[PDB]
């Protein structure tokens, strides 16, 4: 499989990083109170809310305080793209200024959607290659171009025929 | 004579009193559907009229609202004075159980009004926001700075020539804003905030980190001498979106203001749109709306009490609301003229299972609240204010009733058939501390369960949407079968329903106080002006005047005791 | 007059009906069968108000506001409960048979019936029985027919028959089975059949060309533009979606084209959407075609222009004033050549001299409908200036209007007027080389060669005024008909003389000027109209320059070694062999064009210019009216690599890169200021539209409706990140709905009509001062010149009569509305409507040739032998041979040329 | 354990089919204009028999707030919000769902409705007068008065 810019220990390191993930939950807006550690110790940043223009610098600074390796999960349509607030005071997506590894649609997403995002991030971490040391070898991060989730789940989604009618609970 | 009929309220005694005091030619009475006497005052008589209303035999004691309107694009301005901008002042008399709206007309070249901070101190933040969003100066204001936008903001976003949509992002301006946020503590100037005596030299200035916002603190050791809360970090431009969505498609945005509220925030918007539309909704709509608003009020109160001191009760409410509307947090389910669907088959089983399982939890909550001596030592007596302080700062909801002032919207000014439900309004002593507010919220939880029992027990049979032609959208089976209904649905979901030109107003008792929607229609399919008064704004402005001489931990407890969210503050 | 509507006093015109008076006051009354241009009939019964006898009358009576005069002391109630009930009932009765078709109906969101159903307040069906249904007809490539949606309001037949004069649309049947259509399947024959898609208040008649690529009205990006398909300059609203031009709606102009277009301007927009258009600058290097961006194309072109000795510029009457001026500045005034031939230019400048020096006032297109007698000399008006033909038809019906006004019958009561004036009509005298489409209402038609038409004009002028030069050899029967024309023209209060450059004769224009001068000498209120050939023919004539023949001479002699061709294919104004040889001799050919023309194979650089949809500019009417057209959309919004700039932008940056070696993408108002500074006779174009700093209370004018959809998904397949909204530095319009389109805004350029509650083309009533009048703050456009104080002299160059000489064949020009224009005949929907290439012959000439109808003859013109099949034309004269101008292989410059070796293939 | 979602739950959006097996969408664009976010984009095409269908159909799910206004506005019940919430993606470009990612093989939550059985427009298999509550077309040349 393709990647984007002696071997078993790399899988060991990936397994250690994958099973041990410490989040920093950014409050921001109502995606946070749906879904419910200093940034120095946390390695995953969960942006859950509208990226307002007055606190885009706060998000950028608290992202810059984290240490490599670092991953970003964007919950909610606001953090994905701006959502419904295509308005003057709202940044249209947190991926305008920080790199995002997993996106979850929803307004808000369910907590189980965040669990699914955690599983997706865990697979992404497990299938990537990072430098072991900063003195030996290539000092480049190899992200894997994984198969998209909407094309992976296309067969069972298209195969759906009948649903329950909305007149009952 | 329906409730939504356009009236001028010339039979109001305030109009006769103002005429006998200032003369008949001093003001212009406007006919609205706000339910309020709207009078247009000269700018030079404005402080005189405010002082006269403050000293009536049953005086107008509370400034409910103060904001601006851009009247330049308003075409249907018949019977109105010539204005390029206007400032409106909503004043509430509780003894009279009335309210009045004063309006001051302003030309484009002379945008300045005398300030009301000598009459009503909440006009401080109201006038700062009116300056920030419309560009109107208020002469005599102590510190007229921006409150929603950053101080280095170009233009006033609520003006009609300001584009609503998001401009191009720039890392350039982003790194400037980051570098001024890094150097803010080094270059803190304590008169760009309204502070004084900045470094005495024993005084220390800090910044503190229900939403995320900053509050600048001035300390004598550990005692708070002055504080200013920095808000606007959660500003979404919801009122501007009101000017850029159709009447129907603005409903989700009404949900996302005060996000713990859901249908409680949905309610005053559709009530004001139905006042604009001349719609009277049937009783089944009234009971469905009351039931959903009380379910969400119970959810919000449980979250507030759990935060102040759980997950199962709110989960049961969320499953019931998810079964009715299809969504937990932002149902988007109230409609103009009714509700989006009928109740699902099995709603009563879920509500009966929720109501048969709740009273023992309520007894547990009362045990954990009124028998907790650690909480009863930590909470009462701190950040306490009386009735006079709550009236002058626009405090509504649990704080106002905890001061002994028996004012609830659901009883004084009933809406959506709340007079058909038997429920009590808890009022406390004369002291509004953390403890009395928490027990008032517990008693309101009990009363909301009573209202839910009455919603379940005698639920009307009938339509869930009105027979009115302006009901948006029309019933879906007639839309899918009948051509005139298909036509009405077509033009109501595409161009939008046409509300004839009028001004409407609805205030309701939200989960955190009084929430009101003031809607101005220019005869089009969008709102000309959407003014949203939220209680968390007025409650946050009272924070400096309530903890003068307290400690920082006392400030933290006060912040916990106030039911507020930043989306409600900033909208 | 004084009326009282619901107790409110209003001052109105007493000569109007109550429906138009109340619509002019902003009051909303539902209506179907009334049109401002068609008058009142009282069919649909929708416009009911309640009339009272006086102020102290309570019971009233329901009257029909379109059939009730707005007299003094009138008392009506619109919001009476009985009137409201009856209007809802009328909507209900229409709804009983209406199909459940709105999602699959092209009228949806633009439907007057949808608007009036919503306005009356009818949304509940209590009808349980069956609906009547109808079979549909095939009405040709442009109009789609769906008779189920009809509400039997008779607007289509009233327009198509009483107004447009067409004969193949009617109403058939009876009680509730009335059917509106053709007597059989086939193409609608009228040149103004396209206006049925806006006359019909339902989805019965719809734009088939738009139905191919349908999008709803709220999804369009609209701009106010000028139609480019002939010289009349009708105001249009082109609307786009997803980067392609989707529809041409009519844009109301109370001075030019009020409610109506012609079929060419309405349906020949499809050349904009062609996939072979230049979208990027391309440089020829050997046999390779290297694609460049704007900067390096300008650098390479500027280097090649700087190393050359003389650079000539060949403009076009297609291009705007700004583009032609930019080319004139780039190459120099003495090096600038108009791209038209010498004879075409001579006829054009004579038409301009008659217009702006002859001392006779040239009417606007709307004002043509008030003239009492019409003489058309040489110009096939229906095929070259069709809206002038429609206005001529209205002026002809003016006689019935006067007769009905004599009997105190109101002007809106169209059935009474048409009954009183049965077949009486104002005198119309047309001349052509054959039959025209105005012969049904012409008092006389003269089929003759252009020399004999000019001689008839000179003889009419001599009989009106003896100081005009006399014509010898007039036959006694032709002299009797000339005396008939003279008696009709002399007795008219307002005569109108129409001619143009399409007849291919200088002497026809001279004769028309002579007739107009003779009528002006008798004190008559005479007007003269000249039909130019292209959209900016009079602008290119006012600018001036050498002919195309001079430019080809410069290229062939080697005096010019670099040629810049602007929006010109060069084959419609000169022979293709000569053009090809001259362009092959040049070491630099640079073609700035928006259509893939045939001269791009020899071109060394091709600049992808913008068409009228992708550009701004100014064009000059056939009556000398300067009109701005604004850009509809950004071509680079969807395809990021598209470099398709305005022609004047390309040429101004090329001039700047030639002078100071830096690119300069200027602004439109800078180019307009340069035009009005350097050319004082074009100084009126500054006031054609306001500058880019014009605001309505601080905001720009919106190009798209306020309910525009798909903002965050229309480009998501290219990139999920939303691009920046396109910036329009050139005009006062914004490429978004963040702007103003209020009907009460103080402007004259309205991109599209929409009001809350009026989503149809009936929304134009809100944007007008009175309905059927002008726009509320005046029509857009400005006349360049006024009527001169002093006239011309009589032209004394009277031609001799046509002599049919053996071996030669005089080429008589036949024009077709679908085919003669260049860009519109490139549009793919026109090939179905295009006539087959047929060469017209007299029966005597064809019998002499041994050739019957349909067999193919071969003739050689300019060393090129081509073969066409023969159609017999009885109306032609012997010694003439008929050719369709502007088609494939037949340049319009052949009009008046001779033919050799016409023999059967 | 699997999560329980009620039938009204507003989750992943699909385009459904009629009982005959053809796609219900007539490309009327009412969903796109009723979307307050503007994250629906489609284009009308027509079959040889005159049936309106979407040439393409795309939804920006990174923008979509799952409000259900499109389903409420659909007059054919083609577009529906289904009880499914597992839509997390690695790339935001993969959150733009084309017609191949939205068109399921059944009627979804409305098992029987067919808009083209009620419309008067003639398509293949439904001539004039063959729809619901519709009389046969009376020819204008009929002998009956
Ligand atoms: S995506 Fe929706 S739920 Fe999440 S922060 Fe935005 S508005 Fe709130
Ligand atoms: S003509 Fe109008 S009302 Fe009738 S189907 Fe078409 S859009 Fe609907
Ligand atoms: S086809 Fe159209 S214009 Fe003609 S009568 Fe029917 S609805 Fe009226
Ligand atoms: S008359 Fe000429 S300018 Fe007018 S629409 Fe037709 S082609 Fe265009
Ligand atoms: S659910 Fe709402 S936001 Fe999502 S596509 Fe439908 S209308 Fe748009
Ligand atoms: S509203 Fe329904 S039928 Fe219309 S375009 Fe959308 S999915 Fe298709
Ligand atoms: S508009 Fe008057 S009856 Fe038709
Ligand atoms: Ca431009």
């Amino acid at each position: 499989m393709d990647y984007t810019l002696m071997g078993k220990l790399n899988d060991m390191v990936n397994w250690g990083r994958k099973n041990s993930i410490w989040p920093y939950n950014f409050g921001l807006s109502c995606c946070y109170v749906e879904m419910v550690a200093s940034p120095r110790q946390a390695d995953l940043m969960v942006v859950a809310g509208t990226c307002f223009t007055k606190m885009a610098p706060v998000i950028q600074r608290l992202y810059d305080q984290m240490l490599e390796p670092k991953w970003v999960i964007s919950m909610g349509a606001c953090a994905n793209s701006g959502g419904m607030y295509d308005i003057y005071s709202v940044v249209q997506g947190v991926d305008k200024f920080i790199p995002v590894d997993v996106y979850i649609p929803g307004c808000p997403p369910r907590p189980e959607a965040y669990m699914q995002a955690l599983m997706l991030l865990q697979e992404s971490i497990g299938k990537e290659r990072r430098p072991l040391s900063w003195v030996v070898g290539d000092q480049g991060v190899y992200r894997a171009n994984m198969q998209s989730e909407r094309e992976r789940k296309r067969g069972e989604r298209i195969a759906v025929t009948n649903l329950r009618t909305p007149d009952e609970i | 004579e329906p409730a939504w009929q356009t009236r001028d309220h010339l039979d109001d005694p305030v109009i006769g009193e103002l005429r006998n005091r200032f003369g008949p030619d001093a003001f212009t009475v406007q006919a609205t559907r706000t339910g309020v006497p709207v009078v247009w005052i000269k700018r030079e008589q404005l402080l005189e009229v405010g002082d006269f209303l403050k000293k009536l035999p049953k005086p107008y004691v509370m400034l409910f609202d103060l904001h601006g309107m851009d009247e330049r694009l308003r075409t249907h301005r018949e019977g109105l004075p010539a204005a390029d901008f206007s400032v409106f002042y909503h004043l509430i008399s509780i003894d009279r159980n009335r309210d009045i709206m004063l309006k001051v007309a302003l030309a484009e070249n002379d945008l300045h009004v005398p300030t009301f901070t000598k009459l009503f101190p909440n006009a401080n933040w109201y006038e700062r926001e009116t300056w920030d969003l419309f560009g109107i100066t208020f002469d005599g204001h102590p510190n007229l700075r921006r409150i929603m936008m950053p101080q280095t903001w170009k233009g006033h976003p609520l003006r009609k020539d300001y584009p609503a949509r998001a401009t191009e992002f720039s890392p350039f301006e982003l790194t400037k804003a980051k570098q001024d946020l890094e150097m803010e503590a080094l270059t803190f100037k304590p008169e760009e905030w309204g502070m004084k005596r900045g470094t005495n030299e024993d005084f220390m200035f800090l910044n503190l980190g229900h939403g995320a916002f900053r509050i600048v603190l001035q300390l004598d050791g550990e005692e708070i001498v002055d504080c200013v809360p920095d808000i606007g970090y959660h500003h979404r431009g919801a009122e501007k979106m009101g000017e850029r969505q159709s009447w129907h498609s603005y409903i989700p945005y009404t949900d996302r203001i005060e996000y713990l509220g859901g249908c409680v925030n949905e309610m005053p918007y559709v009530l004001a749109v139905e006042k604009l539309a001349g719609i009277t909704v049937p009783d089944r709509v009234n009971v469905i709306r009351v039931m959903l608003s009380e379910l969400f009020r119970i959810n919000s109160h449980l979250l507030y009490i759990s935060t102040f001191i759980a997950f199962t009760d709110r989960q049961k409410i969320y499953d019931l609301v998810e079964a009715i509307t299809g969504f937990r947090m932002h149902p988007a389910w109230f409609r103009i003229g009714g509700v989006a669907h009928d109740l699902p088959r099995g709603w009563d089983r879920l509500l009966r299972e929720f109501l048969d399982w709740m009273p023992k939890r309520l007894a547990s909550y009362e045990k954990a609240a009124l028998q907790n001596t650690i909480l009863k030592g930590r909470s009462q007596g701190v950040a306490a204010y009386g009735a006079k302080e709550a009236l002058e700062w626009g405090t509504t909801g649990a704080g106002l009733r905890a001061t002994g002032i028996d004012f609830d919207v659901r009883k004084a000014r009933p809406y959506s058939g709340y007079e058909n439900f038997d429920f009590e309004i808890p009022v406390g002593g004369g002291v509004s501390d953390c403890y009395t507010r928490v027990m008032l919220k517990v008693e309101e939880l009990r009363q909301s369960l009573r209202i839910l029992e009455q919603c379940l027990n005698n639920m009307p049979e009938g339509p869930f949407k009105a027979d009115h032609p302006l009901t948006t959208p029309p019933p879906k089976e007639r839309t899918l079968q009948h051509i005139e209904t298909l036509i009405t649905h077509f033009l109501q979901v595409s161009w939008g329903p046409v509300m004839p030109a009028n001004e409407s107003f609805q205030m309701i008792e939200a989960t955190k106080g009084i929430n009101s929607y003031y809607l101005t229609s220019d005869g089009s399919t969008m709102s000309y002006r959407t003014r949203i008064r939220t209680p968390s704004y007025a409650h946050l402005q009272q924070i400096p005047a309530a903890i003068r001489g307290s400690l920082v931990s006392d400030l933290i407890v006060y912040l916990g005791s106030i039911d507020f969210v930043m989306s409600d503050v900033d909208r | 007059a004084t009326i009282h509507v619901d107790g409110k006093e209003y001052e109105v015109n007493g000569a109007d009906n109550l429906l138009e008076a109340c619509l002019s006051l902003g009051l909303d009354i539902p209506y179907f069968c009334w049109h401002p241009a068609l008058g009142s009939v009282g069919a649909c019964r929708q416009c009911a108000v309640k009339q009272y006898q006086n102020a102290e009358d309570t019971r009233g009576r329901l009257v029909m506001s379109c059939m009730t005069p707005a007299s003094d002391g009138t008392f009506i109630s619109i919001d009476d409960e009985e009137a409201k009930q009856f209007r809802e009932s009328v909507v209900e009765w229409l709804m009983t048979n209406h199909p459940h078709d709105c999602p699959v109906c092209e009228e949806g969101g633009n439907c007057h019936l949808q608007d009036m159903t919503v306005m009356t307040g009818h949304s509940f069906r209590r009808y349980r029985f069956t609906k009547r249904t109808h079979r549909n007809q095939d009405l040709g490539p442009f109009i789609s027919h769906e008779m189920n949606r009809c509400i039997a309001c008779y607007r289509c037949v009233r327009y198509y028959k009483d107004y447009a004069g067409g004969t193949d649309l009617g109403v058939y049947g009876a009680h509730d089975n009335v059917y509106f259509g053709r007597p059989e399947d086939g193409t609608l024959e009228s040149e103004f059949s396209g206006n049925l898609v806006e006359i019909c208040p339902t989805g019965v008649f719809t734009d088939k060309t738009h139905s191919e690529r349908y999008n709803r009205k709220w999804d369009m990006q609209f701009a106010p533009s000028i139609c480019q398909q002939c010289s009349i300059g009708c105001n249009i609203s082109p609307g786009e979606r997803y980067g392609e031009l989707r529809r041409i709606e009519n844009r109301y102009n109370g001075t030019v084209n009020h409610y109506f277009l012609c079929d060419r301007g309405r349906f020949g927009y499809g050349y904009v959407n062609l996939k072979d258009r230049p979208r990027q600058p391309v440089q020829r290097r050997g046999d390779d075609f290297i694609t460049l961006n704007a900067e390096q194309a300008m650098q390479g072109a500027a280097d090649i222009l700087r190393q050359s000795k003389k650079v000539i510029g060949i403009g076009s009457p297609r291009a705007s004033v700004e583009s032609n001026f930019a080319l004139r500045e780039l190459v120099g005034e003495e090096n600038f050549y108009t791209g038209i031939a010498h004879g075409e230019q001579e006829r054009l400048q004579l038409a301009l001299k008659v217009l702006r020096e002859g001392g006779i006032y040239t009417p606007a297109l709307r004002e043509i409908e008030s003239y009492d007698a019409v003489l058309v000399l040489g110009e096939d008006v229906t095929q070259t200036g069709a809206r002038v033909a429609l206005a001529v038809r209205q002026a002809v019906k003016g006689k019935a209007r006067e007769m009905a006004a004599a009997q105190k019958v109101a002007d809106w009561q169209i059935a009474a007027i048409l009954n009183i004036g049965q077949r009486a009509k104002h005198p119309l005298f047309v001349t052509n080389v054959d039959d025209t489409r105005l012969d049904d209402i012409a008092a006389w038609t003269y089929r003759a060669p252009v020399e004999d038409q000019a001689r008839l004009g000179f003889a009419i002028a001599h009989a009106l005024d003896n100081s005009a030069p006399a014509v010898d050899g007039i036959e006694p029967e032709l002299q009797s008909k000339i005396d008939v024309i003279v008696q009709a023209l002399a007795g008219a209060k307002k005569p109108l003389i129409i001619s143009g450059t399409n007849a291919g004769s200088l002497e026809v224009i001279q004769a028309a000027a002579n007739v107009a001068k003779a009528l002006k000498g008798r004190g008559a209120d005479v007007g003269i109209t000249m039909i130019a050939r292209s959209v900016n023919s009079m602008g290119l004539g006012i600018m001036g320059g050498g002919s195309l023949e001079e430019a080809l001479t410069e290229l062939e002699t080697g005096r010019a070694d670099a040629v810049v061709v602007l929006e010109n294919d060069l084959h419609r104004h000169a022979s293709a062999t000569r053009v090809n040889a001259a362009l092959a001799k040049a070491p630099l050919v640079m073609v700035v064009d928006h259509q893939r023309t045939a001269i791009m194979e020899n071109a060394h650089l091709v600049l992808s210019a913008a068409s009228f949809a992708e550009s701004d500019g100014t064009v000059i009417n056939n009556e000398g009216r300067a009109q701005r057209f604004f850009q509809v959309y950004d071509p680079a919004y969807y395809d990021s690599k598209t470099v398709m700039l305005e022609s004047w932008r390309w040429l101004h940056s090329l001039h700047s890169t030639l002078l100071s070696r830096e690119v300069d993408w200027t602004q439109l108002d800078h180019v307009i200021d340069a035009v009005v500074a350097k050319i004082p006779e074009l100084a009126g174009i500054k006031d054609a539209a306001p500058d880019a700093t014009f605001r309505i209370r601080g905001q720009k004018l919106a190009r798209e409706p306020h309910r525009y959809s798909g903002r965050t998904a229309m480009r998501a397949n290219i990139s999920v990140h939303e691009p920046r909204q396109p910036q329009d530095i050139d005009t006062m319009f914004t490429f978004s709905m963040e702007g103003n389109n209020q009907p009460t805004a103080h402007r004259s350029q309205v991109p599209f009509a929409w009001a809350p509650g009026w989503n149809s083309p009936q929304a134009w009533n809100k944007f007008q001062d009175e309905v059927g009048g002008k726009l509320r703050f005046g029509d857009p456009g400005v006349r360049l010149f006024e009527t001169s104080e002093n006239g011309l002299d009589y032209f004394t160059s009277v031609p001799a009569r046509f002599q049919p000489q053996d071996g030669k064949w005089r080429i008589a020009p036949y024009y077709h509305l679908f085919g003669s224009d260049e860009l519109s005949q490139r549009a793919p929907v026109f090939q179905s409507r295009m006539p087959q290439p047929y060469i017209k012959l007299n029966p005597a000439d064809a019998a002499k040739l041994g050739v019957n109808a349909g067999t193919r003859v071969s003739f050689s013109y300019d060393g090129n032998t081509v073969t066409l099949p023969v159609e017999i034309a009885e109306g032609l004269t012997a010694g003439q041979v008929g050719l369709p101008m502007g088609m494939s292989g037949i340049a319009p410059v052949l009009a008046g040329a001779h033919l050799e070796d016409l023999k059967e293939a | 354990e699997p999560v329980y979602l009620p039938p009204r739950y507003r989750g992943r959006i699909v385009l459904t089919r009629d009982p005959d097996g053809e796609e219900r969408c007539v490309a009327c664009n009412l969903c796109a204009v009723a979307c307050p976010v503007g994250c629906i984009s489609l284009q009308k095409a027509e079959t040889k028999d005159g049936r309106w269908y979407p040439e393409f159909f795309r939804i920006n799910f990174s923008r979509c707030i799952f409000c259900g206004l499109c389903e409420e506005a659909c007059p054919t019940t083609a577009i529906q919000l289904t009880p499914d919430f597992e839509m997390g993606e690695y790339k935001r470009q993969d959150l733009v769902y084309e017609k191949e990612d939205l068109l399921i093989s059944g009627p979804g939550k409305y098992p029987e409705y067919n808009f083209y059985r009620m419309a008067g427009m003639a398509i293949d298999g439904k001539d004039k007068g063959e729809a619901e509550n519709e009389a046969k077309p009376i020819d204008v040349k009929s002998l009956l008065p």
